[PDB]
């Protein structure tokens, strides 16, 4: 559910069955080192091995919340990538979930190149508009600087 | 008796004397203020406080035999003090058991006898209206009853002491409070008998209700006036909490409390240090650091006390989980040769890029670092060692490339680096970014920032911070 | 009987620390232990190197039947010669307690000039005593005693004398240099060479221009620098005396830098042979190494290793990671790029530098005045 | 605020007007008007310190007016004997 | 002044800022420093 | 007494706001006074005078000096001139008028 | 040496003459009272140390 | 740099002064 904050001060109540034994907590708690260190591969080749039964509406969330945050991630000033980048950025060689981001998002495949939109910012600031606030400051200076004796 | 009953006379009579003499007057003189001009901000009521923290727990441990401390309660068992003729009559007592206790010996202790010294004083004509003599003279038999530290058949005599006391305290915050308001000295004797009622239970078992009665002296505290109770009760509340290894944070984060306005420079320091632990185990460390500071820098006056190398020690791990570093051992202390080599050592290998001495100095250091009482450094430094490799070459270069970086950092993947980047970018390690077309990895573009709005909100700022410090420094002084 | 005795606190040094260096520093001050009559100060020297030898009950025998003999004359002096103040006894005193500082160890010197200091009305005499503490005091590099009796003689002997202190600038400087003050005032008092006689006052004289030469290259950049090291003339010869010290400092100034590594390197290797160069040889490579970068990257903005790469020196990788530690380090206000090749620097002009330390003496007094503020007002 | 001497005592001397009821009063503000920088304000102060409190044993207002007759100023002398006479 | 809250609580003179800019590379400066020539 | 003294406190409460007003509008008047004073000292110093010397000192705010044509006077001194400048017989100012240091 | 105002690019060949600011005088004189107000709120520091 | 620091530590020497002030005719009322 993406509480990173949650997940540290829920680690208080084990005095040692995180490291000696006890892969049920020693699991997850290899699994927040993975994404501190970097390895979005060791993410999914440690999905394929569970100690109890499968954890499977447990990945299909993790799934969930990896996939959107590199989707969030990659949608910015870029404007075109090959379905190579796609396929090194995200993974499976042609699923549905290509297909999945062609409906929802955009992403379209065309001459085997994909189109991603500029979502950058364009802002003509002047910065001499916000004088006002400016004279506020001046003269609430002198208001305190006076008027108490 | 030769040697050591030869100095055995000098002891007593003197420190009996002067002692005595002490507090006799400002108990004289906390009656007359409490009688008139209640105005006793600047009074003498918080130096004495500050005498029996430190002189009469460095001064005397026992009770104090040939009738020296032991002395206090067969000379204060014949009180009553209500008309002007009875005062008069117990200031005639007031010099005669002084003047026998001087001279010869009267009652004297013998480490079993605290029931008939506590109720026969605490009874025999006793008034409600002389309450600070009658606190201290509860409070005063509990400092060498915990420093006997004998440990038979005291837990229950330190109990009935301490509910007693508990029962005088409500006795005077409810009936006739008309102009006596002992709570400035009375926030730290509920503080120093609940650090006993703490210890007792700490040599023994674990401390619930001490902690339920502190809410209700909380609940019925906080809605007549804010006047460092709630400071000091908030502490006691949350000192357990977190010395709990379970959970009670959240208690903490809801704990809508935080305004107590003014704490004689002594508890907004302590209090400072726990809610920077909780912002820290929070992963706020911004605000965390910038008060775990404003602790330490706020009160160095103290010789090696523990707080100050507590607080030191959690600071400098706080720093390493940001990444920037200062020297720590340049006020090195006869406590500190303890202290300043792991982390030390711990500094060390973190900022440079190496790890089998890391894992080494982690597997020898590791039993200080459970007795610290820290255990969050197992996973938020494998985080910092991978990060302060990637933090070091974006400060370096400006331009490298990611088939480089993935050779410089002994990561054998030219696929990742790509990946760590857009973590350090998301992170706010650095602002770079990535052009993927062959491995482009740029970095920041322009220097001005002097006429740019920068330093005009900084000066804003200052200004009205120091004009703060101006007008708060103007009314504290005109008091004449 | 304090001449000889810096080279011995050398022969010492050189001997005790590297072990590697054994062969000749046995060879002469074993002839200077059996001379001087030198029979307190040599056992660690004699148990930090060797075993023993028999020489030690002939020399013990004489040093004390002279010091009796020493002993029955001072006596006999103030039992028969009654004259105090400074008198044929205050002569005897300083002669016993020279023979003392010469034979003898320190703390009987101490003793007997604390004793025969009281007894001294004049002021070159109490100049003289704090010219022996000094002496022994630098002999074992005691920081304490120093703090002590300098602060003795500049107020309250030093306001009498006229040009008896020149010997006590260089005292003063030669413990900056075993301490760590080798930057401002170490250059700056070194600066008037106008004593080149040696004696008990003044040391080795080609040392004390190759000392202040090394030292007068960290206190300032070129502010003119030019003018008191080169348009000098004093300091001229003697550098002209020496070509190895002249060829490092034409390198330096008129920015020959391939050749500079090798007059660096002669000199760093040359610093282990001396008995002060311990906060130098770790300090005084990589300043002047990165004093060396920051004037070459001034005046280029988009310099390229391509020319660091023959015309600085050799190599392309060792250049890149020293400048990648230096920046790291916190110096040389830089950038450097690997794959367009450019080390495109970003110096402040003149006004964010004004701005950053401005922004820093700031927030270190609201820091300050905050801090004293909780303090006061309980 | 204003600056007529005429109206800066005919204002000041209204004070015992206002507060004769209560002699606990006009001496807490004529004990710091009657040490006014121009005498108008010390004078008028004293004026209504005696027609504040009519015959009652004050030994306050009695020790206003002590340095209030001792003055330079002959008229400011002058009403503080007539306000130690009419207390 | 004590505050109630204490578990448990010269080689050099100031030479930490060298160190923790420089601990350990190479301070002999002569073999790789002054050698580069031979592998150029 | 447990009505009686509670309007009481109300009419002290509200009989010391309005002098703490007062007395924060007083001295917000006070001031003007005290700019003219600081104007009248600037004034009454900068203008065409003659130049006398230091003679002697009685005490404080009292001096003695004479002027260049003679006869020597007795006048006052101001507060503004430092008291650590006349030892000697130095040149000081006089006023036509007043003949005081100036 | 000072002796000409400019910069040069090894990447480019290009020599580049460019100017200074001439006004240095406000700041440099404001920073030197920084430290005299340093040393004040210093000697108050120890003043109000040994003494309440 | 002027109002922010000048300003404030005059202040500061006013609070040291009459809080000392304070104190001492306190401590010898009586």
């Amino acid at each position: 559910q993406n509480r990173v904050a949650e997940f540290h001060t829920e680690l208080e109540r084990l005095p040692a069955k995180d490291i000696q034994t006890n892969v049920y907590i020693k699991h997850p708690v290899s699994l927040e080192q993975y994404l501190m260190e970097g390895s979005y591969n060791k993410v999914f080749l440690a999905k394929g091995n569970i100690p109890a039964e499968s954890y499977t509406f447990f990945i299909d969330i993790l799934l969930d919340t990896i996939r959107d945050e590199i989707a969030g991630c990659i949608e910015k000033a870029y404007e075109k990538i090959l379905f190579t980048e796609a396929t090194r950025i995200l993974f499976f060689n042609t699923p549905k979930k290509m297909t999945d981001y062609a409906k929802k998002r955009g992403w379209v495949l065309g001459p085997n190149n994909y189109y991603s939109f500029a979502s950058q910012q364009q802002k003509p600031e002047d910065t001499t508009i916000p004088s006002t606030e400016l004279a506020k400051q001046v003269i609430e200076y002198a208001r305190q600087l006076e008027m108490i004796v | 008796p030769p040697g050591g009953g030869e100095q055995e006379p000098p002891p007593p009579p003197a420190p009996q004397d002067v002692e005595m003499k002490e507090e006799a007057a400002t108990g004289g003189g906390s009656t007359g203020e409490a009688d008139g001009k209640t105005a006793a901000a600047a009074a003498e009521h918080s130096q004495r406080e500050l005498d029996t923290v430190t002189l009469e727990d460095i001064k005397e441990h026992v009770k104090q035999l040939e009738k020296a401390v032991s002395g206090k309660e067969p000379r204060f068992v014949l009180r009553a003090l209500r008309m002007l003729p009875s005062t008069s009559r117990r200031l005639n007592h007031y010099v005669l058991y002084k003047a026998v206790q001087g001279f010869f010996t009267s009652n004297n202790a013998t480490r079993d006898f605290l029931l008939p010294f506590l109720e026969e004083p605490m009874d025999t004509e006793a008034d409600l209206q002389f309450r600070p003599r009658t606190g201290k003279a509860a409070s005063t038999p509990l400092l060498p009853e915990v420093e006997a530290y004998l440990q038979l058949l005291v837990v229950i005599f330190m109990m009935n002491s301490k509910r007693y006391k508990e029962a005088q305290k409500i006795s005077d915050d409810l009936m006739q409070k008309i102009s006596t308001q002992n709570r400035r000295a009375l926030d730290l004797v509920a503080a120093k008998c609940y650090y006993y009622h703490a210890r007792v239970y700490e040599f023994l078992d674990k401390l619930d209700v001490v902690r339920s009665f502190l809410h209700a002296r909380l609940r019925t505290a906080t809605l007549r006036h804010d006047a460092d109770g709630q400071a000091t009760l908030l502490n006691l509340l949350l000192r357990n909490y977190l010395h709990y290894s379970l959970y009670d944070q959240a208690e903490k984060l809801v704990s809508k409390s935080v305004f107590p306005e003014q704490a004689n420079n002594n508890e907004w320091a302590r209090y400072l240090y726990y809610t920077g632990r909780i912002k820290a185990i929070q992963l706020e460390y911004s605000e965390a650091r910038r008060t775990m500071t404003n602790a330490l820098r706020k009160a160095p006056q103290h010789t090696a006390v523990g707080f100050k190398q507590t607080v030191h020690k959690l600071l400098i791990v706080v720093e390493l989980l940001l990444g920037e570093i200062p020297d720590r051992l340049q006020f090195r202390q006869p406590s500190l040769k303890r202290s300043l080599m792991p982390y030390f050592l711990l500094t060390q290998a973190v900022r440079t890029g190496n790890l089998a001495k890391f894992n080494q100095v982690l597997d020898q250091f590791g039993e200080k670092f459970q007795a610290d009482g820290t255990y969050t450094l197992i996973i938020r430094l494998r985080h910092n060692v991978i990060k302060t490799g990637v933090r070091m070459i974006s400060l370096s270069y400006s331009r490298i490339s990611l088939a480089d970086i993935a050779q410089k950092l002994q990561l054998d993947s030219p696929e990742d680096a790509e990946f760590i980047v857009a973590k350090a970018i998301r992170d706010g390690v650095i602002e770079a970014s990535i052009n993927h077309e062959k491995g482009y990895v740029q970095s920041k573009e322009m220097i001005d920032i002097y006429s740019t709005r920068e330093p005009q909100l900084a000066f804003h700022q200052r200004i009205s911070f120091c004009l703060d410090i101006h007008n708060m420094s103007v009314k504290a002084m005109r008091f004449p | 009987p304090k001449n000889p005795d810096l080279r011995i606190a050398q022969l010492r040094f050189l001997l005790s620390l590297p072990e590697h260096r054994g062969d000749a520093a046995v060879r002469d001050e074993l002839m200077a232990a059996v001379r001087d009559n030198n029979m307190a100060p040599y056992y660690e020297a004699l148990c930090k190197s060797l075993d023993w030898q028999i020489d030690v009950d002939l020399l013990n025998k004489m040093k004390k039947a002279n010091e009796d003999e020493l002993k029955r004359l001072d006596e006999e002096l103030e039992d028969a010669e009654k004259n105090l103040g400074e008198s044929e006894i205050r002569d005897a005193m300083m002669a016993k307690a020279e023979y003392l500082c010469r034979i003898g160890d320190k703390e009987g010197a101490l003793t007997a000039f604390r004793k025969t200091y009281d007894k001294t009305v004049a002021l070159g005499h109490r100049l003289d005593i704090v010219f022996y503490l000094l002496r022994i005091g630098l002999f074992y590099m005691d920081n304490d005693l120093i703090t002590r009796n300098t602060e003795k003689a500049k107020s309250l002997i030093e306001e009498g004398g006229d040009w008896d202190r020149r010997n006590r600038l260089k005292v003063y400087q030669g413990l900056y240099c075993v301490a760590i003050r080798d930057f401002k005032q170490a250059a700056e008092l070194f600066l008037d060479t106008v004593s080149t006689f040696t004696s008990y006052e003044l040391m080795d004289y080609k040392t004390f221009v190759t000392y202040t030469v090394y030292v007068s290259m960290i206190a300032l950049e070129r502010p003119d620098l030019r003018e008191k090291v080169i348009k000098g003339a004093e300091i001229l010869e003697v550098l002209h005396s020496l070509p190895a010290v002249r060829q490092y400092l034409f390198s330096l100034y008129e920015c020959r830098y391939s050749v500079f590594f090798q007059s660096l390197a002669v000199v760093e290797q040359e610093m282990k042979k001396d008995w002060l160069f311990a906060p130098h040889y770790r300090y005084y490579v990589r300043e002047m190494r990165i004093h060396a970068y920051s004037q070459l990257l001034e005046s280029y903005r988009s310099l390229t290793l391509g020319y660091m790469a023959e015309a600085f020196g050799v190599g392309v990788e060792f250049i890149d990671q020293e400048l990648s530690r230096f920046i790291a380090a916190g110096r040389l206000h830089c950038k450097i790029d690997k794959v367009n090749e450019i080390v495109e620097t970003n110096r402040p002009d003149s006004k964010n530098w004004q701005y950053q330390e401005t922004i820093k003496k700031g927030d270190l007094l609201l820091n300050r005045v905050q801090k004293l503020s909780r303090v006061i007002n309980m | 605020s204003d600056v007529n001497d005429d109206v800066r005592r005919a204002a000041v001397e209204s004070l015992g007007f206002i507060l004769f009821r209560t002699p606990e009063q006009c001496p807490s503000v004529v004990s710091l008007l009657s040490e006014s920088y121009n005498p108008h304000v010390r004078y008028g102060a004293a004026m209504a310190l005696g027609i504040c409190c009519a015959g009652t044993g004050n030994k306050e207002a009695i020790n206003l007016l002590e340095p209030m007759t001792n003055d330079p100023v002959n008229y400011v002398r002058q009403g503080a004997l007539i306000a130690s006479a009419l207390i | 002044m004590s505050e109630k809250k204490q578990p448990v609580d010269e080689d050099n003179w100031d030479d930490d800022n060298v160190e923790d800019d420089f601990s350990n590379q190479l301070r002999a400066e002569l073999e790789k420093h002054g050698y580069k020539m031979e592998t150029s | 007494d447990l009505y009686s003294r509670y309007k009481k406190l109300q009419q002290e409460l509200e009989f010391l706001e309005v002098q703490e007003e007062y007395i924060k509008d007083e001295q917000k008047n006070l001031k003007k006074e005290f700019l003219h004073a600081q104007e009248e000292v600037k004034r009454i110093q900068s203008i065409p005078l003659v130049i006398g010397q230091f003679l002697e000192a009685v005490d404080q705010n009292t001096a003695i000096v004479g002027s260049t044509t003679g006869s020597n006077y007795y006048v006052r001194i101001l507060s503004t001139i430092d008291r650590e400048l006349l030892k000697p017989n130095a040149s000081v100012a006089l006023h036509k008028h007043s003949n005081a240091l100036v | 040496d000072k002796k000409f105002h400019g910069i040069l690019d090894q990447g480019e060949g290009v020599l580049i003459i460019f100017d200074e600011p001439p006004v240095d005088k406000t700041y440099e004189a404001a920073l030197e009272t920084i430290q005299n107000m340093s040393k004040v709120v210093d000697s108050l520091y120890n003043k109000a140390k040994k003494l309440t | 740099y002027l109002a922010s620091l000048i300003r404030s530590v005059v202040a500061l020497h006013n609070l040291i002064n009459n809080k000392i002030a304070n104190r001492d005719a306190e401590k010898k009322e009586g």
